[PDB]
């Protein structure tokens, strides 16, 4: 048993990174536009391309179209890839994100990549990154005083905020979480272990606060990101 | 800053 075991990241390709980027919504959902989201999209495109990913973006897809595209990707072979990345930039609440016209439960999307459904990603990291609100709590500031594999294995779910909370987006620079994620990818993505790097992102995002707001009650409010690992090995993105 |  090797405590230092790393995923094999020596396939011919790093893999695909999908970015679903949602700026506007069907009028009847009564959801506000998400200015700054195309900055996140572009930022991520640069950072993941630099790590060797083949980045593919889709803008304001309807739910049916979104589902079709993710199904397609889950069905093409990833045999010669190291991993798979899928990013959602949108509104959300509870356990769902919004496509242009309707909510989608996040588990609907991830289930398509479980090992029985996507054999060519078995044993490979399947990384989902979600910039979206997750409920209606606004976090307050405080100060200190044969070995087979499970079909559910090797996912990493990277959320911009902990369960139940609002997440924040600057109208020009992009979301707090994506800005800080991209800064850390830029500096450390090609060297640090990926969950180590996500932890740094947690610290960066937790230092930010709502500095100004039309609602004075929301001034100084906060956000902590949250990642869930079902990974079984250390994950690095050393230059290929 | 806006809420997502
Ligand atoms: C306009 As786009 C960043
Ligand atoms: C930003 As994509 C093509
Ligand atoms: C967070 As301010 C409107
Ligand atoms: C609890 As969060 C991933």
């Amino acid at each position: 048993f090797d405590p230092a075991e790393k995923y094999k990241m020596d396939h011919r390709r790093r893999g695909i990174a999908l970015i679903f980027n949602h700026e506007r919504f069907f009028w009847h959902l009564t959801l506000p536009e998400r200015r700054g989201t195309c900055a996140d999209r572009d930022n991520l495109t640069r950072r993941f391309s630099d790590l060797g990913f083949e980045v593919k973006c889709f803008n304001d897809l309807k739910a049916e179209e979104l589902l079709l595209k993710i199904h397609e990707v889950s069905t093409v072979s990833h045999a010669d890839a190291d991993c798979f990345v899928c990013v959602f930039l949108s509104h959300g609440e509870g356990n769902h994100i919004y496509a242009y016209d309707a909510k989608i439960e996040i588990q609907t999307l991830t289930g398509l990549f479980k090992g029985d459904k996507c054999h060519s990603l078995v044993g490979k990291p399947k990384i989902f990154i979600i910039q979206a609100c997750r409920g209606n709590q606004h976090d307050v500031p405080v100060i200190p005083l044969v070995y087979t594999l499970p079909a559910g294995a090797d996912f990493l779910m990277c959320y911009s905020v902990a369960e139940g909370y609002y997440s924040h987006r600057e109208t020009v620079n992009g979301s707090w979480y994506i800005q800080d994620l991209c800064e850390m990818l830029g500096k450390y993505g090609s060297s640090l272990e990926f969950t180590e790097l996500l932890t740094l992102v947690n610290r960066k995002v937790s230092q930010r606060r709502v500095d100004f707001c039309k609602d004075p009650s929301a001034i100084g409010k906060k956000q902590v990101p949250c990642f869930a690992s079902m990974l079984t090995k250390k994950l690095h993105f050393f230059p290929k | 800053v806006e809420i997502d």
